[PDB]
C-alpha cells in the first residue's frame, strides 16, 4: 500500500523523465536541421520560424501529457 | 548561362570574384587581330 505508493511514484518518474527525453530529442533534431536550413535560405526567416514553432507545438504534446498526469498522481493520487 | 542564372537565383549566398568586380589595380585586355593585312583599317580602328 505504501509500496503501492512507491509504485505510483516510480510510474510518475518514468513518465516525466522519459517523455522529457522525447522532447530532448525532437527539439534538438529540429533545432539542428532548422539552423542548417535557415543557413541555406537566410532570407525568409519569418515563415521559417513560423512553421518551426508550428512543428514544435505539434511535437511535445503527449510527453507533456505524461508529465502532467504523473505529477497529478504524485499529489492527487487516485486510491492513495 | 540559363542554368548559371538558375543556380545563382537558387543560391544567392555569395558572388565570386568572377561575377562581381573588386577594385582594380591592373586591368587585362584580350586583343584579337589578324596575321594578314589588306583588310582596311579594321584592325587599325580596333587598335586606335
Amino acid at each position: 500500500m505504501e509500496l503501492t505508493l512507491g509504485l505510483v511514484a516510480i510510474a510518475s518518474a518514468i513518465l516525466i523523465a522519459f517523455g522529457a527525453l522525447g522532447t530532448a530529442i525532437g527539439f534538438g533534431l529540429l533545432g539542428g536541421r532548422f539552423l542548417e536550413a535557415v543557413a541555406r535560405q537566410p532570407e525568409l526567416a519569418p515563415q521559417l520560424q513560423t512553421r518551426m514553432f508550428l512543428i514544435a507545438g505539434l511535437l511535445d504534446a503527449v510527453p507533456m501529457i505524461g508529465v502532467g498526469i504523473g505529477l497529478f498522481f504524485i499529489f492527487a493520487n487516485p486510491f492513495v | 548561362r540559363r542554368v548559371i542564372a538558375h543556380l545563382v537565383q537558387a543560391n544567392p549566398e555569395y558572388k565570386h570574384r568572377y561575377m562581381v568586380d573588386r577594385p582594380v589595380k591592373r586591368v587585362g585586355y584580350i586583343i584579337v587581330s589578324s596575321d594578314r593585312g589588306l583588310a582596311g583599317g579594321l584592325n587599325i580602328n580596333l587598335f586606335k
